[PDB]
């Protein structure tokens, strides 16, 4: 009934993809080879939303894997579940020059053509998803260049965008600054959502609250994964209190240049803690309100919150959730704008994730990104013909709008 | 050790998946080749089977299974076939049987079962299900893995909770019939124990009414002698084995209060 | 003869009516399959019976998402419900008053007066509406509010009762609820009759001190207002002492054209533990629903003064009690009427007790009232709603997504200066001489 | 039609309160479920259609562990679930805890049970509210309870019973402070109050009852014998029955006198009984004898105002009228001249009862008596005595004015108290 198209793009986005694919597959009961396996019939009663039946059953993703490199397309088709995606949709061939101007000016025909060719096939198509990093040559590049052509192709649709973000201590690329101001240029003007991730406060995260020792970039990309499946289960699975992607649209954007987004996992735990910690409602929101547990290198209390949602999975009351909110917006009254009420939003939905009794999922619009935003300015000037200037100007009115909007 | 998707899935230490990645690849990759290849060569899925199973025993051993990869063109470390082998086999008895042989190692779901399929014992009675809700056709029983067992995991709460398919009353009543009237009522005493009766029979009373005589002396007990005196002074003459026969009638109408004045007169125009 | 059709629209009105149907099921004894037991003129306003002896509610259930309306079709209740008055459609309408009522609710609107056409055709006697949906959604407000207008045009003087859920003052589920409850409230005023109020914040604060429930469900609130309106319409498909009819609690509830807001009050709410204890007679259920702790809507009534009241009763009750318990209320100076309705109070006597509901949280009790009040505390209500409008719209937000759709932002202006006439109606009407 | 609505406010009044309800009980063959296995029970209890009967109380108290073991113990199935109304941190026998800070919390859902228990009422005799100066909660609490009731119920007896400090024993420090206090407040809002101290009981304990080792729990039995001695002429017939409200009248010759002493007899163990003679020429003069007095103070350093005696069982009017012009011809007990007639008598035909595991006797008859005496202005002379040493010097006074007193209504109170002091010698001596 509503459908959204994945598009993998650059070798983070590729990862980030299929770890998600993953994750959503042994969650809907599939079979790597593509088979149903579940007791339940709700994991079928919605299959049509990401995956399409092939003759006898079989189900295949609905993405379309696109990269310049043979390396990474052999990486994800030689992975644990890379046998289930559609052998046509393998599209393949550091520069954000390469990507948009010389050498990706010429695949994206053939991206376009197969994307068209699944939107066509889809009934009543609902959104776009796009996986990737701001950092890299080719997921900016061809990233920035497929946003503004579906935007040009499908006017009255939603789109989100999952975007890892450059951080200031693991950068390993030097021309970082300059990829992330060339694409804010376009991830500001042709997105409905976008999805901030930083790669050095999921590290924060694997180190302090689940204490790992030896942090693997699929360890990584689980997390992230699993915020993507619990933003978008509200589609697929039934609750008590629904919400899709445009209700999370029109809620959470109160102005158009304000969409960019600081997402949560909150019920992560170590194995050691693990029996001395019970899990319900209010240590749910104390963890997900906590800040460590933010997903990107922003200080929440420097700032101010303009609109945060919660999306829960699971069995579990409504005057619990409601009070939470409530009190926790009355304890931390300066945190929040004054022009605003009810900064909050609450969704529930009938179903947990794999293996807890219940989960919650942290989106959060805020002004704390700002300085997520200067610091790349300011790593750009120092580096730093008239598009370079241009980008410069605009994440300035950025922060612009950030400031005035906050004071 | 244990990465960190089992600690987001509080996942027991026997099924940690960190360091299995390869192998998961791997099994993956030989089955689709082997569905693949069963396809395209046999059109029947008994067929098939009967094929793998060269020795005829109803079983698909080790052995047969190197032999039957070996035929179609894999070569499989022992690690690999022995890992392969127990994820086919979901019941642990070390056998391969039809029904996840056919879940498992074949497409189920391309080559519908026919009229000599079913009469061709492999399969059980219970292993029979329709195609589709409302369908003639019929395919095999889909096999679970024990990860994927769901069934207490996903539940509705609003449906499941709100479907209901269709002790003794707490308070007060308006008329106490409950608590038996007092011999005498006090003058602060305004409940209603019942016995205050219609405003016909206050307006125009019957003559017990008028001279007396009320419900609680009508529903009162008696004696055999008073019975007796009393049925003698109205005249109703009557010999004492009929007297007899009414108070076992009268007893009989009802066990508990038996043989009162209502009761007496309601057998004696019964026999009347 | 006298029979009446029920609406449910949106999330909020269809969940409320999977527990609201239920309980006319087991008040008839009705089989969810659809037909009585093997081992009567009670049932006709809510169930028509066809030739095979199967029985069939009168009910439309309209939304614009499928994920809500589809966990009805594979419920308990699937053999029960027309196939054809199950109404669906797709991608909602996103908590938008604009996809509600100008993009996407007129591609639906054409198949839902084709189900009311053929219920009115085939009713002997039709005596009012019942739409249940809540103001905050967008369904909820957007698709109820194209729907009077057809409905209105098409049937000229029938009477129309919701049962809407108010926004709390406090806790909230979603952002654009003050946007979305003023121009609901814009089309009500002239295009329904009675247009019944209950929130979600009041019903908590129920279970937690009468009930002791301390994690209250969305499962238990929606049973506890299914039982107001199966006691609101009791009169319609029972005999009693005083019968109500629907157009005969609007002439006495409706003194002016623009001031129709009641709220509706149950008693009593107990536990199975309390009512052992506790003595229930007449005169204490009837005081048992005017204490500031227990009206079903989050306001003060002492501030206000009542100008209508109606008290519907059930089960073993006497008119005499009735009469005595209303005198004793007249007298207490906390209570305040209004001097230009010397005679304020309506009663209704039905001879049918509650039903209580096998594995609920309510007891069973011989007798229960609905308590129905037409007051002016209501105003200050609406007052924090306006100034939840007024800091949303001094800056214009959330408005990019209203004008996306086609509608303009002079409907915002026009629809405030309604809301403020409305407000200054109540200041106008209980200033006394 | 007559009944009573009974509030037990802090520790000592529950715990009394406690043992009140066994013997209410049992006078009228209740199991502690609440059900029988006639209206004498109306005064107290309230039927259900069921069969069940429901206690006419209301427990308050600002702690949870003292009415946590009610809804544990046997008698958790009497009482209405949320009529045991439960606080928390207590008032730590802060005075200005109990008025200003903890006790406005409660007052509302405390207020709402009377409004309810007296709505079911058809007719109100008045309130019996159970209490102690000492204690914060005990003082503090039952102030603004007072004052309210008051302005609630217009002119509805109350009947307040108090333990009062005793002279010698004593558990608090800051106990000389909060009954000074608290008689400046209840001085005004109240009808009668009934005291006994510790210290008394403790000796009639020792040499009538023969208890070597008394504990609380046997003081209280002796407590809710006169208490039930009180109300049993308005549940049971007699020669003389005797009404809230005239001996509400009968004790308080000015409005400021209204302190009596309640005293009983006879009071004695199973084994010294049975050889006695008990009879109703000679309990009587056991009430007016000094070391059978419930209050520690001297009978014979004051002077009698009014005296009410209330007998029960197989006594005769004859008897009476010799052993009470007995009396009034001898010496030493002192009668003031402006009151030439200073006895009531109250007859009554039920005999008391017996609790299991008790230690009181069963005798076929048995007096309490109610006594107003000038003997209890030494008792308040001392208070005053104990309450200036320590505010002398501003001791304790950090800690009430924190929560919201202020330091002039410790001043206050004091020449109250002295202008109480000085009323019993304006009336005392003769004209
Ligand atoms: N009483 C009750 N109210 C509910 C229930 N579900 C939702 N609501 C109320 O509905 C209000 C908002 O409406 P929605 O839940 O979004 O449903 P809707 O009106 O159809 O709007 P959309 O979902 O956008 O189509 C919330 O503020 C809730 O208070 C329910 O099950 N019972
Ligand atoms: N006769 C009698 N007196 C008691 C009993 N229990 C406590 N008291 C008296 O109560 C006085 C102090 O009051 P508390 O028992 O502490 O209760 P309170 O008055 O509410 O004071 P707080 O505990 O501070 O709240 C003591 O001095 C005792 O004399 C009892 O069981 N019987
Ligand atoms: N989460 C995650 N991040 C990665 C992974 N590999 C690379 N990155 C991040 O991606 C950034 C570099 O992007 P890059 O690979 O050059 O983009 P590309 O050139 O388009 O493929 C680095 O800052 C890394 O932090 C991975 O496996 N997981
Ligand atoms: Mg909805
Ligand atoms: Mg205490």
């Amino acid at each position: 009934m509503r459908e959204i198209v994945h598009l993998q793009a650059g070798q983070c986005g590729n990862q980030i993809g299929a770890k998600f694919w993953e994750v959503i597959s042994d969650e809907h009961g599939i079979d790597p080879t593509g088979t149903y396996h579940g007791d339940s019939d709700l994991q079928l009663e919605r299959i049509n939303v990401y995956y399409n039946e092939a003759t006898g059953g079989k189900y295949v993703p609905r993405a379309v894997l696109v990269d310049l490199e043979p390396g990474t397309m052999d990486s994800v088709r030689s992975g644990p579940f890379g046998q289930i995606f559609r052998p046509d949709n393998f599209v393949f061939g550091n520069n954000w020059a390469k990507g948009h101007y010389t050498e990706g000016a010429e695949l994206v025909d053939s991206v376009l053509d197969v994307v068209r060719k699944e939107a066509e096939s889809c009934d009543c198509l609902q959104g776009f998803q796009l996986t990737h990093s701001l950092g890299g040559g080719t997921g900016s590049g061809m990233g920035t260049l497929l946003i503004s052509k579906i935007r040009e192709e499908y006017p009255d649709r939603i789109m989100n965008t999952f975007s890892v973000v450059p951080s200031p201590k693991v950068s390993d690329t030097v021309v970082e600054p300059y990829n992330a101001t060339l694409s804010v240029h376009q991830l500001v003007e042709n997105t409905d959502e976008t999805y901030c991730i930083d790669n050095e406060a999921l590290y924060d995260i694997c180190f302090r609250t689940l204490k790992l020792t030896t942090p693997t970039y699929g360890d990584l990309n689980h997390l992230v994964s699993a915020t993507m499946s619990g933003v978008t289960t509200c589609l697929r699975f039934p609750g008590q209190l629904n919400a899709d992607l445009r209700k999370l649209a029109v809620n959470m954007v109160p102005f158009p240049r304000l969409h960019f987004f600081m997402p949560g996992f909150a019920p992560l735990t170590s194995r050691g803690s693990q029996q001395y910690r019970a899990l319900t409602v209010p240590e749910l929101t104390q963890q997900m309100f906590d800040a460590k547990n933010m997903m990107a290198a922003c200080d929440p209390r420097h700032g101010r919150y303009l609109t945060v949602a919660a999306v829960f999975r699971g069995r579990m009351s409504m005057k619990e959730v409601d009070e939470q909110m409530l009190n926790v917006q009355n304890k931390n009254s300066s945190y929040f704008v004054e022009w605003i009420p009810n900064n909050v939003k609450t969704a529930v939905c009938d179903i947990p994730p794999r293996g807890l009794k219940m989960s919650a999922t942290f989106i959060g619009n805020s002004t704390a990104i700002q300085e997520l935003f200067k610091r790349i300015s300011e790593q750009f000037t120092a580096m730093f013909e008239m598009e370079f200037t241009e980008a410069e100007s605009n994440m300035n009115d950025l922060v612009s709008e950030y400031q005035q909007y906050q004071d | 050790e244990y990465g960190v998707g089992d600690l987001i899935h509080n996942r027991l230490p026997d099924e940690y998946l960190r360091g299995k990645d390869r192998q998961r690849a791997l099994i993956a990759a030989v089955r689709h080749h082997l569905k693949k290849v069963n396809y395209q060569k046999f059109d029947t899925l008994l067929a098939a089977f009967r094929h793998y199973d060269k020795k005829g025993d109803g079983m698909i051993d080790k052995d047969e299974l190197q032999e039957a990869c070996d035929q179609a063109n894999l070569s499989l470390d022992d690690k690999l076939l022995d890992q392969l082998f127990d994820y086919c086999d979901v019941d642990n008895d070390g056998f391969i049987n039809y029904l996840e042989f056919a879940n498992f190692l074949n497409w189920k779901d391309k080559m519908l079962l026919k009229e000599y399929e079913e009469r061709v014992l492999l399969i059980k009675p219970e292993d029979i299900v329709l195609k589709e809700a409302g369908s003639t056709e019929k395919t095999l029983r889909t096999l679970l893995r024990p990860s994927d067992k769901v069934s207490n995991y996903y539940k509705t709460t609003s449906s499941e909770i709100n479907a209901i398919v269709g002790y003794p009353i707490c308070g007060v009543p308006t008329i106490r019939s409950d608590i038996p009237a007092p011999r005498i009522r006090r003058i602060s005493d305004r409940t209603n124990y019942g016995e205050e009766g219609s405003a016909y029979s206050l307006l125009y009373p019957t003559i017990f009414a008028r001279k007396g005589v009320f419900e609680r002396d009508f529903f009162k007990t008696r004696s055999k002698e008073e019975i007796a005196e009393i049925l003698c002074n109205i005249g109703v003459k009557l010999s004492d084995e009929e007297f007899e026969n009414v108070w076992n009638l009268a007893s009989k109408k009802h066990h508990r209060g038996e043989v009162c004045v209502e009761n007496i007169r309601n057998v004696l125009d019964e026999l009347r | 003869m006298r029979e009446c059709i029920s609406i449910h629209v949106g999330q909020a009105g269809v969940q409320i009516g999977n527990a609201c149907w239920e309980l006319y099921c087991l008040e008839h004894g009705i089989q969810p399959d659809g037909q009585m037991p093997s081992d009567d003129d009670s049932f006709n306003t809510f169930f028509s019976e066809t030739g095979a002896g199967k029985h069939v509610p009168r009910a439309v259930f309209v939304d614009l998402e499928p994920t809500v309306i589809d966990e009805v079709r594979t419920g308990t209740y699937r053999q029960l419900f027309h196939p054809e008055q199950l109404i669906t459609g797709k991608e909602d309408a996103a908590n938008n008053y604009a996809r509600g009522h100008y993009t996407i609710g007129k591609e639906i609107i054409d198949l839902v007066l084709d189900r009311i056409r053929k219920l009115a055709d085939q009713c002997t006697g039709l005596q009012g509406f019942l739409v249940f949906h809540s103001f905050g959604g967008g369904t909820g407000s957007g698709f109820t509010s194209l729907l009077m207008e057809r409905l209105s045009v098409d049937y000229g003087k029938k009477s129309k009762l919701e049962f809407s859920i108010y926004p709390a003052p406090q806790v909230s589920t979603a952002v654009v609820e003050p946007y979305n409850s003023i121009l609901t409230t814009h089309t009500t005023l002239e295009h329904s009759d009675c247009a019944f109020m209950v929130d979600n914040e009041a019903i908590y604060d129920i279970c937690r001190r009468n009930l002791d429930i301390e994690r209250p469900t969305y499962t238990n609130l929606n049973r506890l207002i299914g039982q107001i309106v199966s006691s609101i319409t009791a009169s319609l498909r029972f005999d009693g002492a005083l019968n109500v009819d629907l157009t005969e609690f609007q002439t006495n509830l409706v003194p002016y054209p623009r001031i129709h807001f009641p709220l509706a009050t149950y008693a009593p709410v107990i536990s199975a533990e309390k009512a052992y204890h506790e003595q229930l007679s007449v005169a204490e259920i009837t005081n048992a629903c005017f204490e500031p702790a227990n009206q079903m809507v989050k306001c003060d009534p002492r501030h206000g003064k009542y100008m209508a009241c109606c008290l519907l009763y059930r089960g073993d009750v006497v008119p005499k009690d009735v009469n005595a318990a209303i005198a004793t209320i007249k007298t207490k100076r906390t209570i305040q009427f209004v001097d230009w309705c010397p005679t304020g109070f309506k009663v209704g006597i039905n001879y049918q007790p509650p039903t209580v509901v096998p594995g609920g949280d309510l007891a069973k009790v011989q007798r229960a009232v609905c308590m129905l009040s037409n007051t002016t505390a209501i105003a200050e209500a609406w007052a924090r709603l306006d100034h939840k409008f007024d800091l949303m719209y001094a800056k214009r937000a959330f408005v990019h997504w209203y004008v996306g759709e086609g509608m303009e932002e002079g409907e915002f202006s026009e629809a405030r200066e309604d809301m403020a006439a409305l407000e200054k109606d109540y200041e106008e009407v209980g200033v006394d001489s």
